[PDB]
């Protein structure tokens, strides 16, 4: 289904690599998602880097290999509570959620595409939107990322 | 866990419940800690209590309510101190929850019968000082050997305070004896009951370090004709504040609690147990007057206001109050707002909390007596125009504007 | 507020010292939130606090330090409820900090000679036992059932090998089992165990009592019946009451088991409330010959209670939580119980962390007497083990390996 | 004090949360002593919070220098300075300073200081050769681009 990869309780200790995210929240919505800078130029040397716009939230994640791959593209989508969201079973626990929105196009039945909801913002699988004819969404989700746990 | 969380369950007339406030380690599923707070607060099959109701809290990240009953055997008949070490005697150590806070209890009817309540209650009391028709009146003595202090009680009661208190933290110490202290004050009070016709008294501190002390204290004050005494419930304990509550009542002495040391365990939200459950278990154990505070949370201090002053309460969330609470006609207990209050917050005052409160006060620019008058006068001023369909809200600074006119002592006070 | 932060003061060997952590609301500077504790805690011009030094806590921003020193004059003679209302009384409620934590305080040596002490104290205590070279064993009964069924578990623990047996903290009378049969039942087996084994053995029954005269009535029936020791809530039930019943102990020869209930309430959250330390002093000088610490198994900050309460005079030592040099003048300590998630496994280490001057109250085993067999092994191996030269902390699980084969109870509990 | 290449899984020790305000060397100490010193990492939603906002974000990925700043942690853009065009042009650079560590205690340790135009390095025991026993931060590691050559 959607890959998860949970972030933990000190894994603060020596990470070799670390990527950076803009972030939007279910509150903030379709809109935000829109505004969040895509290209993040890398000038870097060990990370130094530029946005094309200017924005408020950034989440700093590691390096991880869904996550590296996007590159341009790539945002976090905070929501409050798993359950709406998450397709299957959830934790009662906040969400972050990894969108590319160059793969927004519909084309893996089995991929998970984040899309406007009418209640709020929702993860769907592919097939689904192609029953109902949806050629595009807001972004494809790449990664599910769960908080640290004790 | 399963056999603590029983999300189908009906509580029982005679059931005890308890709603606490949580937040779990991350990690930990908000079911199995609601679980492992009935588990640990109760055995851990009809002496253990069971968690009925978990619900997150609504705009808070990683916060949960829970909702728990507890059988009626588990609580010893008409014992706080027993009610209190089962319910949170260690349940706020235990170690998947990151903090832990207890919002609100329920005593089932049951359970309310088994206790004294107020010594006399706030109709008794009305009709053993004979005041009727308003809030009543005090202060607090600023600074002294005794006899001056005598002096201070004789001034401001005799200008037209109902009660003077004493500080709370003056029991006994090298530079004044309460012995000294008692006579004084005492003489002070009849003067002023002689010259003005009216009932006064004096918030006699009886706390003390044994029991044996505080029931000396209390036999004086009763020897000397005192009508109201005070005690400090939290610091000294339940054991002896239902002990001189009981005593309090055989002699025919209101008994005044003072609520210092609660901000230790209420002030953060987050942690330890809310004041309308400490309020609560003091109308049980004993005690006419407890401190309120002053509003001038409004909403969360109303509700405890009316837990502790009606007889039935419906359950109301926006006011903080969790459960419907019966309180089978035990007597209530008078409010008591005070600290950061003068004349200007007068109007605020009586519409807040109506006829049954007391208003305690904080120097005027004439010294006591006038002090004294100023507060009587601008009672009075708010009390009519209430009565006269006046709001107290806007027009209350006109309603002492001219009650200013005709009092040059409440006019001293409103020109700062 | 320059009147109270006075940077340049030398504290009097007569001044009571307190620490404070505090963390100012954004906008108040670091001096002057601790001049207003100061302030709040005090009022002339010799009975008021002085802040003589505020400094960071290491690591923390909006987090410091302050140190108050308080006049003798203001507190009065042998009482713990003066003391705490003068020092924790309003401060915690001060709106210009966010929170507020006593870390601790500094009795001077004219006011711990004004209390009693510990009734007996721990070198009595062992002679009145006549239990000496190693910690004394106990457990809690469980389930924690009539007062006959539970006389039998008393029984055969106690016969079986523990020093003492714990009644539950949470059952004082309750409808289905009442105390005086407990008090009853407990003490036969008590008096059949002592005859069977030759040693003497108690029971730490819960005279915790709604009233001061229920409370004595409780301690004297078990006077009668010939208890050697009693048990009481010294937080639930207050200072009034602890202090009640320490003064009753030592004029009747009974010793004091104090237990902490409702701690967490008030110390769990390292921002905010009273550190138990403080309470822990505080308990010393009202009364008590043993108190649960808790087990281990911060580090740092346990062994500091330990020191401050067994201990005639301590060294300051930040890195152990000790803020002030204490002396104690030569009242007797306070035995030290510890507890929670014990069992044989855990043996070594608490004999070396604690000493022989403690009391170890564990929990199950697979086969009551077996339970108390492997415990009562299990400790004299490791006393043995630690006067002979080996090291507790490493060769512990040899030394339970080998004395699981003298006692096949031993072997049972290590088995799992 | 290392220099590290942005190169991904060298160590296998984990992978998390770790956020540095960025100034231009070009904007000088004001920069520096207006970046947030707090960035704390919480809730579950892992969100960073700064005590206050900052235009230019860098996260230098949690290697031991980096985890061990804490408060006062800042990213230093530096630009070069060819003599020939035709030369290599030295890379862009980056500088991971503690303002915590603020005072020049290390004659080893490098410490940022201003130089005539932008800001400047220098050796803990130079600066104070010059008398300078403070600086704005202490640099903990040095910079070189994403080889993957």
């Amino acid at each position: 289904r959607i890959p998860v990869v949970r972030l933990k309780f000190g894994e603060v200790a020596e990470a070799t690599s670390v990527v950076v995210l803009p972030v939007c929240k279910a509150e903030e919505g379709e809109k935000k998602i829109l505004e969040a800078p895509m290209e993040i130029i890398a000038g870097g040397d060990f990370k130094v880097v530029e946005a094309e716009k200017g924005w408020k939230r950034w989440v700093v994640l590691p390096s991880w290999n869904p996550v590296a791959a996007i590159g341009k593209g790539g945002v976090a989508v905070s929501f409050r509570d798993d359950r709406k969201v998450l397709p299957w079973d959830g934790k009662e626990e906040p969400l972050l959620v990894v969108a590319d929105r160059v793969r927004n196009v519909v084309e893996a039945d089995d991929g998970y595409y984040l899309v406007v909801a009418e209640n709020g913002l929702k993860l769907e699988k592919g097939s689904d939107l192609k029953a109902r004819e949806v050629k595009e969404s807001l972004g494809m989700v790449v990664l599910v990322v769960r908080p640290p746990r004790e | 866990k399963l056999t603590y969380y029983t999300p189908d369950y009906t509580p029982k007339d005679t059931d005890l419940l308890a709603a606490f406030r949580f937040s779990p380690q991350p990690g930990v599923p908000a079911d199995e800690a609601g679980a492992a707070i009935a588990a640990e607060s109760s055995t851990g099959d009809r002496y253990k209590g069971k968690c009925y109701h978990i619900e997150p809290v609504q705009g808070e990240e990683n916060s949960y309510f829970a909702f728990i009953a507890y059988p009626l055997d588990l609580f010893e008949e008409g014992s706080v101190t027993n009610i209190l070490t089962s319910i949170v005697g260690n349940v706020f150590g235990f170690k998947a929850i990151r903090s832990l806070r207890l919002e609100d209890i329920r005593f089932p009817v049951a359970l309310v019968k088994t206790f004294q309540g107020p010594p006399h209650g706030i109709q008794v009391e009305r009709d053993l000082l004979n005041k009727y028709g308003r809030p009543m009146l005090g202060c607090t003595i600023k600074p002294l050997s005794a006899k001056n202090y005598g002096r201070a009680v004789y001034e401001c009661l005799r200008g037209g305070l109902d009660f003077t208190k004493d500080d709370e933290n003056i029991n006994s110490q090298p530079f004044q004896r309460w012995r000294d202290r008692f006579l004084f004050v005492a003489d002070a009070i009849h003067k002023s009951q002689a010259e003005t016709g009216e009932i006064k008294g004096h918030y006699l501190n009886v706390t003390a370090p044994t029991c044996e002390e505080m029931m000396k204290r209390a036999e004086f004050a009763k020897e000397l004709g005192m009508p109201i005494i005070m005690h400090d419930f939290l610091t000294a304990g339940f054991t002896a504040n239902t002990t001189l509550a009981k005593w309090c009542r055989d002699n025919g002495v209101l008994l005044h609690i003072h609520r210092a040391m609660h901000a230790v365990i209420d002030r953060q939200r987050n942690h330890g147990i809310h004041f309308r459950v400490l309020a609560k278990c003091l109308r049980l154990s004993g005690g006419d007057h407890l401190h309120s505070g002053t509003v001038v949370d409004k909403a969360s201090t109303l509700g405890f206001v009316d837990l502790m002053r009606e007889d039935h309460i419906e359950a109301d969330r926006s006011r903080g109050v969790f459960f419907t609470q019966d309180w089978a006609s035990m007597p209530g207990v008078l409010p008591v707002a005070s600290g950061g209050i003068h004349v200007w917050h007068m109007p605020a005052l009586v519409e807040i909390f109506g006829d049954d409160s007391v208003l305690q006060f904080g120097g005027h620019p004439w010294g006591n007596a006038p002090g004294a008058t100023a507060n009587r006068v601008a009672l009075e001023a708010c009390v009519q125009a209430r009565n006269e369909g006046r709001d107290l809200y806007r027009e209350g600074g006109d309603i002492l504007r001219e009650a200013g006119k005709w009092s040059p002592e409440l006019a001293a006070a409103l020109d700062l």
